[PDB]
């Protein structure tokens, strides 16, 4: 696993005419896997020869 | 002279797009100018009255 997180933040705004609060939660990440590591999968069914 | 304003009804859902709407105050003006320009004229005959 090569999972990292770049951004994690929260922002708030207020409407003075409607009297409510808006909350936004921003999440930015990188998701990847490494081909240099061993990884075997067990499969049942019709699998190709190669 | 600045006068009173008018009451609006609470509307949270309509407040979403009208937060920056404007409302001009009720202001009235009056002007006063100069009216009267007069004079009084009299004669005094000093010797004739002496």
């Amino acid at each position: 696993f090569m999972v990292y997180d770049n951004l994690h933040k929260m922002e708030t705004v207020r409407n003075p005419r409607g009297l409510y609060w808006n909350y936004y939660y921003h999440v930015w990440q990188t998701l990847s896997v490494s081909r240099f590591a061993n990884a075997v999968a067990f499969v049942s069914g019709d699998v190709p020869a190669v | 002279y600045t006068d009173i304003t008018k009451e609006k009804q609470y509307d949270a859902e309509e407040a979403e797009q009208k937060v920056f709407e404007r409302e001009m105050p009720n202001v009235k003006t009056l002007f006063h100018e100069r009216n009267r320009q007069g004079f009084y004229h009299q004669t005094i005959q000093d010797d004739s009255l002496k």
